[PDB]
RNA sequence: CCCGCAGAAGAAGCACCGGCUAACUCCGUGCCAGCAGCCGCGGUAAUACGGAGGGUGCAAGCGUUAAUCGGAAUUACUGGGCGUAAAGCGCACGCAGGCGGUUUGUUAAGUCAGAUGUGAAAUCCCCGGGCUCAACCUGGGAACUGCAUCUGAUACUGGCAAGCUUGAGUCUCGUAGAGGGGGGUAGAAUUCCAGGUGUAGCGGUGAAAUGCGUAGAGAUCUGGAGGAAUACCGGUGGCGAAGGCGGCCCCCUGGACGAAGACUGACGCUCAGGUGCGAAAGCGUGGGGAGCAAACAGGAUUAGAUACCCUGGUAGUCCACGCCGUAAACGAUGUCGACUUGGAGGUUGUGCCCUUGAGGCGUGGCUUCCGGAGCUAACGCGUUAAGUCGACCGCCUGGGGAGUACGGCCGCAAGGUUAAAACUCAAAUGAAUUGACGGGGGCCCGCACAAGCGGUGGAGCAUGUGGUUUAAUUCGAUGCAACGCGAAGAACCUUACCUGGUCUUGACAUCCACGGAAGUUUUCAGAGAUGAGAAUGUGCCUUCGGGAACCGUGAGACAGGUGCUGCAUGGCUGUCGUCAGCUCGUGUUGUGAAAUGUUGGGUUAAGUCCCGCAACGAGCGCAACCCUUAUCCUUUGUUGCCAGCGGUCCGGCCGGGAACUCAAAGGAGACUGCCAGUGAUAAACUGGAGGAAGGUGGGGAUGACGUCAAGUCAUCAUGGCCCUUACGACCAGGGCUACACACGUGCUACAAUGGCGCAUACAAAGAGAAGCGACCUCGCGAGAGCAAGCGGACCUCAUAAAGUGCGUCGUAGUCCGGAUUGGAGUCUGCAACUCGACUCCAUGAAGUCGGAAUCGCUAGUAAUCGUGGAUCAGAAUGCCACGGUGAAUAC
């Protein structure tokens, strides 16, 4: 449309990667689609596990999952049984072994992410958007946050003609290279179409 | 009052000093402004003002809320804004002088 | 009316459900069927249409129509309006009519009090009563809002009488004035006529033409003839009822206003009908006719020009007497009277203090502007009121029809005045607000123009598009912001299009039943898909009635769809525009839409910065933060480098060295930081120093709120609707490359700052493992053989090209140019015909700087030379990077 993604733009300075590994030109290719194959995964079990990010590195052939989640009791069932379930499929994508590591999360509702799926959430439930959309942007501000934005476009409401409506509380200066901006996006499948939500948190300034 | 605590003893080098000076004369803007009211931190119950030409709109505005202002008017002011009227002169430089101390005594004993 | 009998057995529809208005969803149909009191609904997702369910209202009735009233204060007596929305007669005089100052007495009409006569009963109302209640019947009262008579009251209005003076009017002395009609008169100027002087233009316009002129104009001088208007003074200055009225003098005459008193004694204010006056134009009779000028003509302008412009020009405009009776006849504001803060002015009288010095202190008449309260829809009005009241008169009742028709009246006529209806619409209209826009104004910016350089449009070829053709020329993009675009690369593939051949639980996914390792090997028919066999292997755990696997067959859910709608959508993108703007909080002004902040003075690349200020703040943007580039220090020294030192096949090649180049990390440095000057001692701007670099040092990345219901359903995702023995799937060949034709974007040219031959000098960046490939051998060559080294500062791709020295051709369609064409070929790939690039020999066209028109560019840029990379087997003049060479001009 008009702006650049906020994550990549910030990358090489601010936000690190998140599939750090390296590989020669040769190989490239393959381990691009390994990689994507188990993030794919991941989403397909960990979804209501709330799991925001997913670093897959990998040293020496070593595939390491180290997951940034919210809930580790849903995430690693009990025991850690689900996890070492997981690990087995995981290692047998990747090809090689895979020593799945959580990380729990701090703020649930800092992290754009999981906050965008709450968004959605009560959209995929006939959530009335307005109250769903406004109660993070509170939720923002009263976690701390220096800044949030939220954004949503589609036949929202049930509405015939779509429309795009967002919100703002707090400084989010997107042209400041400096400041890290946690931006994250996510769907909406309702019975009218697909509704898309935006979501900013200046998080860090520097 | 941060400034005022970050000019004396505060931060004064940390970027360089061009932008130091900066907060200077923005402490100088604060200042001539809200210089001598920072201590009250609420709302007063007097307003006395020396010409009521010129601060009709504070006047207006005191009178908005529920309080009361004494006003030194003069031959080209509207009393009818006022409470307590005070006719007189206003501009002249010793008026006030005269007014001012009068009215230091009597808030100073008026402390009782 | 009462009693017994019998079984809940005989006994509830109607309208509406978008809003008004109580009450909702689904399906069906698709600007059709339809609906409807109104606004409006229906376009393939209808709460408004039809049905179904649920439900809201009322009920033996419930909806529709019609009709009266209500709401409608949209006929206003109670109870409206007329500055701009409909509405002040054009102004005035004035009979009837309406109303009328003040004092006293008087009468008692209107008015008031009481009583009386009457005001039919019924009905209504009040309290009772009677039918099982009620409806209904009915008792007594109240009321019948009125009218007549009689008696008291006498304030207010009326009749009468007598006054008073503050209303009105008269007189005396003065004042200012484009007040009106009549009679003379002065000067400037224009036109014409009569001469003198004198000579090729004059006049007119954007330019020009018509026209005037060598018969001698225009110009200039003198004389004369006339007609009309009065420069300067001249003034939101004066007079007049209004229309109007302007040099000067005279005559006749109206009105206004003032000082001071005298006098009459309410004699008033308004006013239907009526009468008079009443701009310009127009009309009639007779004059006058300079200038100006409808009509008219010619000449231009123009697509046309019955106009705007120019040259002429009649009626008219001027006078006399009559008529016409209309004007945005307008402070769009009827006349008269009273009361209610102020300020600056102008003009005309007049009393007083000093005229002591162009003055100061007061009181009256008319008039201009600004604004208080208040009023008002707002704008604004505002002691000259649209303020607060009183008297009287005119007039309005949605817009259009229409100020018209008809008739009356008046008119010489043209017309005027008086003044509708049917019909049609759901608005019309005013004030103000936010914008957008202006062939409106001011301020500023941008390769926007200008100053220049080089291009396209003409040629050939490449590529894309429209059109055409076709079995198919897949589909999408199609003002700027599509047209070397999606496509970073169509022979098969790709591929969605066509013909023909085939399967249809399928090419792919999961679950079921059963059998079979998987897989490898080989042959036939077929264009191929596939159909037909023949063999081999028979592998992981034992519930060993089977795993898990991969394959085959059959069933059923489905899988799949490059099928439609980007106007159902997300995601992603272009453009306005790297333009400097876009907004919110709280407060404040406004009835409110909103405004203020964001405006103003300076300033800047910039709502950047300072100051001012009913605004104070803040956010998003601008900038900075990031990368690269220009300089240096420090650190490391390979496969990179070579100064000071030795060995050399003088090759950084071998020791050796860590200076330098370079490479790579970390920092330094540049910030108006310093000086002078200007400027508000502010921001900032100009020049200078030092400095590698100077005013964001170059460049890139970065794209605000929103706009185009802009692109995309075919990258992907995805609501709907549609196909589903098909629009799904496999296959061979073809098509996408077709070609009367048009446009776009490029490359090569048209040459001598140029072509060709020989030798020779100087780059950066990047790629490379079914990949790049030297050296050497063969060939004229594209390539072939063999092939170290390198998955990489070492090796390879890979010999830089322009350039430079020399020879040479000598302005030709040529030693230019290179298409087209024949032959012989190499490589790639199963395969080169439709349809690959490159080489060799031969061939040799168009084209000699390109119409109207139109694009890019402000410094290492334009232009020009060569180079590499992504896509990819092969397939670049395209796209994306690199370096060489190196301008012009900016008032």
């Amino acid at each position: 449309g008009q702006k650049v993604h906020p994550n990549g733009i910030r990358l090489g300075i601010v936000k690190p990667w998140n599939s750090t590994w390296f590989a020669n030109t040769k190989e490239f290719a393959d381990n691009l689609d390994s990689d994507f194959k188990v993030r794919q995964y991941l989403t397909k079990e960990l979804a209501k596990a709330s799991v925001s990010r997913i670093v897959i590195e990998r040293p020496a052939k070593s595939i390491r999952v180290t997951i940034h989640t919210a809930r580790p009791g849903i995430v690693i069932g009990k025991k850690g049984e689900d996890v070492e379930k997981l690990r087995k499929v995981v290692a047998d994508i990747a090809g090689v072994p895979a020593q799945i590591n959580i990380a729990e999360v701090r703020k649930p509702e800092l992290d754009a992410k999981l906050v965008a799926d709450s968004i959605t959430s009560q959209l995929e439930r006939r959530v009335m958007f307005r109250r769903a959309m406004k109660r993070a942007v509170q939720n923002a501000m009263r976690l701390g946050a220096k800044g949030i934005k939220v954004e949503v476009s589609g036949r929202l409401g049930g509405a015939e003609i779509a429309r795009t409506e967002w919100y703002r509380e707090g400084r989010v200066p997107l042209h400041t290279l400096r400041a890290d901006i946690d931006y994250n996006t996510s769907e909406a499948h309702t019975t009218y179409g697909v509704i898309g939500v935006k979501v900013w948190i200046f998080k860090g300034e520097i | 009052k941060d400034l005022e605590t970050q000019s004396q003893d505060g931060t004064f080098d940390k970027l360089t000093k061009k932008e130091a000076l900066m907060r200077t004369r923005e402490l100088e803007k604060l200042e001539n402004s809200l210089g001598g009211i920072k201590d009250m931190g609420g709302l007063p119950d007097a307003l006395f003002v020396i010409d009521a030409d010129h601060e009709h709109i504070a006047i207006k505005e005191a009178n908005n809320l529920g309080i009361p202002v004494f006003a030194i008017v003069d031959t080209n002011s509207d009393p009818d804004g006022v409470d307590f009227v005070i006719p007189g002169n206003d501009d002249a430089i010793r008026a006030v002088t005269l007014y001012l101390g009068a009215v230091a005594a009597t808030v100073r004993e008026g402390r009782s």
